[PDB]
RNA sequence: CGCGAAGAACCUUACCUGGUCUUGACAUCCACGGAAGUUUUCAGAGAUGAGAAUGUGCCUUCGGGAACCGUGAGACAGGUGCUGCAUGGCUGUCGUCAGCUCGUGUUGUGAAAUGUUGGGUUAAGUCCCGCAACGAGCGCAACCCUUAUCCUUUGUUGCCAGCGGUCCGGCCGGGAACUCAAAGGAGACUGCCAGUGAUAAACUGGAGGAAGGUGGGGAUGACGUCAAGUCAUCAUGGCCCUUACGACCAGGGCUACACACGUGCUACAAUGGCGCAUACAAAGAGAAGCGACCUCGCGAGAGCAAGCGGACCUCAUAAAGUGCGUCGUAGUCCGGAUUGGAGUCUGCAACUCGACUCCAUGAAGUCGGAAUCGCUAGUAAUCGUGGAUCAGAAUGCCACGGUG
């Protein structure tokens, strides 16, 4: 069967949004793009500072865009040059006037966007894939995950028939909506194709 | 109906008359939920019935009732691919239900020009047991004792 | 129908009418406005219209006034099926 | 002193004042006969008060909103019901026997998707 | 006179610590206020097809609520005004004050 | 959805803004009923055609922001169903939770 | 098979016929010449080809740099072209069916078995006993939303019980009771009482209660199956096209019509048709928008124009129903297909090919062969209302209440 995003059935329950401004019908479809065009650039720009998060609020007609990053050194560069030529190019962007903050992420292997992309980047290095899942299953339980799944789809190994191979260790309870999951995906582009990566991160109910 | 055998659900008595089998006879004649028009159909015939062949008006109604109540019926019984008919005595319940639904549709297939002088003539009809009302009884009943054998 | 305040014409349609008008007749005149209504002014010419692929033309008799020129231009060809 | 109820049904919900002595009912200022033009509606808010017996006793000022006919009839009954247990309160264990007091809980239910109705299927065929 | 305050958010808890903060800062700034009030919360609803070709009766439904709230304010001194004008509030609340 | 169709797209929208909305006047003032009602209306029916086949809004076909998909599309949001839903599972339409009365 | 399509006149549009372009309709980099915009000019079906007017932002750290236009040469752009039997993502389906497994131990040469079977019980691998098993995980249940009862808080744009007044309309003074609005809290657990049961788990019944045994409905879809669906949402490996399988324009087409099938709507009437009078809803939408009052039109509509970003204004006078009159069982005062004439509105434009109005026309159809579908209660049946898409254009889809 197919499964409901297991972020987007706990909005509201357990889990915030990642953009919390208002509009009234008129600026709603404006700043949603202009949303889109920030996020797409702050992916791209930050791509080898492992950047996990992006919460985009706007006060009145301000916007501030909160990076949640695991390496916030190298978003911040040498004592904030960097983060002013992201913010003089995000105030391009969005129109109004930006701000730029930086929250560090403690632990990096319990944050399910950057497990995906730990494990999205060892398979476009050609790396064998069981390593990639096993050493990111074990390095995520033994800093105190109550359960974690990861999940690879797709010609793996270069092999011509796609497979599906998961590996759970722990204990993950996708119906319970007071269950802190932490799930994202990524997606790996290699000689053979594409290869999706799911990761899931279960940190306790309530 | 594997599991959970049920109770039933309670009905209102007639608010003219005080009558919980008169109600369920509107209920009968009613189509597409139209409880309005049903109720001045029934009591448009049952005067009609009453003024017109003498009164003593629902002492008439279930005097026409008692005459088209079946007593036995015959049920199917699947055994390997002949499957009996075997004659099964009627419920209570099922004898006035089978009464009043015999008669709507009898009422129904007529060429009066209303619908309560339809149900007059199929009430007068039954009283004096004649009709289609009371042939559909003894058609059942005709077929009960030709299968007597299988009792 | 159109309403009563003012009929359709294309104005390279009515311009072309109105030098055929003067200067005589000619050969039919080669056109793709479908849409156009059939005016007093065009008795007598013969409109070659578009029909997808062709120009069928069409001499303007007195009845043809009011009507567009589409209309004298059929769009699909069939004729049986078995 | 007025004594109070409140009843609903489907989607009509009822205020009721009871007052000692007389027997008129007005129904947003108009009486029963003039409101309620189907002789069902006059018998289920005349239905709490002949267990209860008042011949001439109790004026009810009653005002009602929202849904139909059946809906405001059964709102006026539950909200008699709930006026005449403030009015005395030794009256609940025979109205509870009559089933006058029970709130009925029954809504419309929703239309769902690929289905016509709330539960009605579209027509199926094997080919 | 009486200057009127409409309230609007996307949540419930966020809009009434709004309310919350505008109601206190305006009797300690020595104002009688009148509220706060709920106003309906008007849900708008969506109904989206979830496969990218065929298969039209797998739909997902979803809604945006936005909850009201109003406040009058009864005693409009000039302390009153440079107090609310000037107040930390959400990113997630709109404001639209009536004069 | 085919590059040239958004240009197109693109350049129908930018060449609406460019005359209508501004020059509309040429039916909603002349086209009226009073002594406009002479020569000068017919005029102004045949001026209407000499602007551009575009130029007006009832060529946006208003497609999808992202993907360009002329289906589907949700006026509140300016993108697809499909985007839609995909971007609000992620949490980034806010307020966007599933509905479930 | 009313499926993608939540809405093909142009556009959309991917197809056809014809007219056209070749570093390009869309992007980056180089060189040179022009600041962008303005607004008219004649040809052409249009894309495309020919004059006037003009800007000069900006620091120049004075060579010019930054926006926008044209031309030139290349890397390149572009592809709704092929392969869902190379893939990602997403979805259908068995099926909301109660299942599907693992660790360690034990048994078997082994594939494997046990656990997970057995006695009961449950909606449930649900729970309790027994037992070479002891534990655990994904499912089940619960946590979430809504509906049914009460309490607290707040009281307008919502409310009117007690009061004063009134033009008799909550409309003014006023009231904070009630309806309601939306935050918080309470309530239902087989909790209580009998009986049955293996001193069990659980069943039948009763009390109380708004609600009783999963209270009603929704969301929530385990391991997997069908090389199931989608390269035309997007993304993507490989292949193919590169003065065309790319790009622009006009017109046509997707609406053809001897036929067959699927899903619907309206009927074949008297439980009804028509005429007049008169009751009772919910849930929604609205600024290039919803648009009242009044005047004109038989009408669709038009003119004028208030209010409303909305518990305030508008869409918007619910229909079935009820009362009276008429028709009197007919191919009809049933049915409203088809066609003729005259119009309205939207839009550059209603010929192909829009919706609606008026007058006239008044087919088939009198309950449907073999066969077949949906539904267990506020359900079926029937009656209206709203929304998305949308300039205009629902008998479809998604929602809402009435009767029942
Ligand atoms: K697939
Ligand atoms: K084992
Ligand atoms: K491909
Ligand atoms: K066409
Ligand atoms: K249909
Ligand atoms: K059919
Ligand atoms: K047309
Ligand atoms: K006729
Ligand atoms: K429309
Ligand atoms: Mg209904
Ligand atoms: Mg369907
Ligand atoms: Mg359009
Ligand atoms: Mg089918
Ligand atoms: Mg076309
Ligand atoms: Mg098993
Ligand atoms: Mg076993
Ligand atoms: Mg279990
Ligand atoms: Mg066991
Ligand atoms: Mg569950
Ligand atoms: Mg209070
Ligand atoms: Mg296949
Ligand atoms: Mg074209
Ligand atoms: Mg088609
Ligand atoms: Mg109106
Ligand atoms: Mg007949
Ligand atoms: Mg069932
Ligand atoms: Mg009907
Ligand atoms: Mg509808």
């Amino acid at each position: 069967g197919q499964k409901v995003h297991p972020n987007g059935i706990r909005l509201g329950i357990v889990k915030p949004w990642n953009s919390t401004w208002f509009a009234n019908t008129k600026e709603f479809a404006d700043n949603l793009d202009s949303d889109f065009k920030v996020r797409q650039y702050l992916t791209k720009e930050l791509a080898k500072a492992s950047v996990s998060r992006i919460v985009i609020e706007r006060p009145a007609k301000s916007i501030r865009v909160t990076i949640h990053t695991a390496r916030p050194g190298i978003v911040i560069g040498k004592k904030g040059e960097d983060v002013e030529k992201l913010r003089k190019v995000v105030a391009d962007i969005a129109g109004v006037p930006a701000q730029i903050n930086i929250a560090e992420v403690r632990k990096p292997e319990l944050d399910a966007k950057l497990v995906a992309d730990s494990i999205t980047s060892q398979l476009e290095r050609r790396v064998m894939f069981r390593r990639a899942m096993k050493r990111a299953v074990q390095n995520a339980m033994r800093l105190g995950a109550k359960g974690i799944k990861v999940e690879v789809s797709g010609r793996l190994g270069g092999a011509e028939i796609a497979r599906t191979e998961w590996y759970r260790e722990g204990r993950v309870p996708l119906h319970t909506l007071r269950a802190d999951i932490d799930y994202n995906t990524s997606e790996a582009h290699t000689t053979y194709g594409v290869i999706g990566v799911k990761v899931w991160i279960f940190k306790g109910e309530i | 109906p594997r599991r959970r055998v049920i109770g039933q659900r309670k009905i209102l008595p007639d608010p003219k008359f005080g009558s919980e089998l008169l109600a369920k006879f509107v209920n009968i004649l009613m189509v597409d939920g139209k409880k309005s028009t049903a109720e001045s159909i029934v009591y448009s015939a049952l005067e009609t019935l009453a003024q017109r062949s003498g009164k003593s008006e629902l002492e008439a109604f279930e005097v026409a009732l008692e005459n088209v109540r079946p007593t036995v019926e015959v049920k199917s019984r699947r055994v390997g691919g002949s499957t009996y008919q075997v004659p099964v005595e009627v419920r209570p319940v099922r004898r006035n239900a089978l009464a009043m639904r015999w008669i709507v549709e009898a009422a129904r297939k007529r060429g009066d020009k209303s619908m309560a002088l339809r149900l007059a003539n199929e009430l007068s009809d039954a009283a004096e047991n004649k009709g289609t009302a009371v042939k559909k009884r003894e058609d059942v009943h005709r077929m009960a004792e030709a299968n007597k054998a299988f009792a | 129908r159109s309403l009563k305040k003012g009929p359709f014409i294309d104005l390279h349609l009515l311009k072309k009418v109105e030098k055929a008008v003067e200067s005589g007749d000619k050969k039919p005149l080669r056109t793709w406005s479908r849409r156009s209504t059939i005016f007093p002014n065009m008795i007598g010419l013969t409109i070659a219209v578009h029909n997808g692929r062709q120009h069928v033309p069409v001499f303007v008799t007195d009845e043809m006034v009011g009507h567009k020129l589409g209309e004298f231009a059929p769009t699909r060809t069939y004729r049986g099926h078995a | 002193n007025q004594y109070y109820g409140t009843g609903r049904r489907k989607s009509s919900a009822a205020r009721v004042f009871i007052k000692p002595g007389n027997g008129k009912i007005v129904i947003n200022q108009r009486s029963l006969e003039q409101y309620f033009g189907r002789e069902t509606a006059r018998m289920v808010v005349r239905q709490p008060l002949e267990l209860v017996d008042m011949v001439e006793k109790l004026d009810l000022y009653i005002t009602v909103k929202g849904g139909g006919i059946s809906g405001q009839a059964g709102a006026i009954r539950h909200g008699i019901t709930r006026a005449l247990m403030e009015y005395d309160e030794s009256l609940r264990s025979e109205l509870r026997k009559a089933g006058f007091v029970t709130r009925d809980a029954r809504q419309v239910e929703r239309k769902k998707v690929g289905l016509r109705k709330a539960r009605r299927r579209p027509q199926f065929s094997k080919r | 006179q009486r200057i009127r305050i409409r309230l609007k958010a996307f949540d419930h808890r966020l809009i009434d610590q709004a309310t919350a903060e505008i109601v206190e800062t305006a009797k300690r700034t020595g104002a009688q206020v009148r509220g706060p009030i709920p106003l309906p919360t008007r849900k708008e609803r969506f109904t989206v097809l979830i496969s990218p070709h065929v298969n039209k009766d797998a739909r997902d439904q979803y809604e945006i609520r936005t909850h009201l709230r109003l406040v009058d304010i009864v005693e409009p001194t000039e302390k009153t005004v440079d107090a609310l004008m000037r107040l930390d509030l959400a990113a997630g609340v709109d404001v639209q004050i009536s004069l | 959805a085919k590059q040239s169709m958004k240009a197109r797209e693109v350049k129908r929208v930018a060449l609406a803004d460019k005359y209508f909305a501004k020059r509309a006047e040429l039916k909603a003032i002349i086209s009226d009923v009073n002594a406009a009602s002479d020569e000068d209306r017919w005029n102004a029916v045949l001026k209407l055609q000499t602007l551009p086949r575009d130029s007006s809004p009832s060529r946006q076909r208003n497609r999808c922001r992202q993907t360009g998909r002329p289906h589907g599309f949700l006026r509140k949001f300016g993108l697809s169903r499909i985007k839609v839903r995909e971007a609000a599972m992620r949490g980034e339409i806010p307020g966007l939770k599933k509905a479930s009365w």
